[PDB]
């Protein structure tokens, strides 16, 4: 997000609705995380979260 | 159409290769082992006379 980037280590994702929910992990964070947040993967372009 | 009318996250794709034999590549690893899923491997038999 705007707050910052950080590396997941593994991801698991369990069932919300019937859409997954990954629930991913993390090391670390750059800036203070938000319910809503602009995210983007820094390795990939494609994905969006 | 997205995921939350979907299920499940672990799907066996299923598969018949051309080959008799297996090739593991990278991170392509075989593994067998029964206990944990045993659906993958049935054993049957006849009794002959």
């Amino acid at each position: 997000t705007a707050t910052g980037r950080c590396n997941v280590t593994y991801i698991e994702r369990s069932y919300s609705n019937g859409k997954l929910q990954w629930t991913v992990t993390i090391h670390n964070l750059l800036g203070r995380l938000i319910a809503g947040q602009e995210v983007k993967a820094e390795r990939l372009p494609s994905f969006e979260g | 159409l997205t995921s939350e009318k979907f299920e499940v996250q672990t799907i066996e794709l299923y598969s018949d290769p051309t080959d008799d034999v297996i090739f593991t590549r990278d991170g392509s690893l075989i593994v067998f082992e029964n206990d944990l899923r045993p659906q993958y491997l049935t054993i049957d038999l006849e009794p002959i006379s």
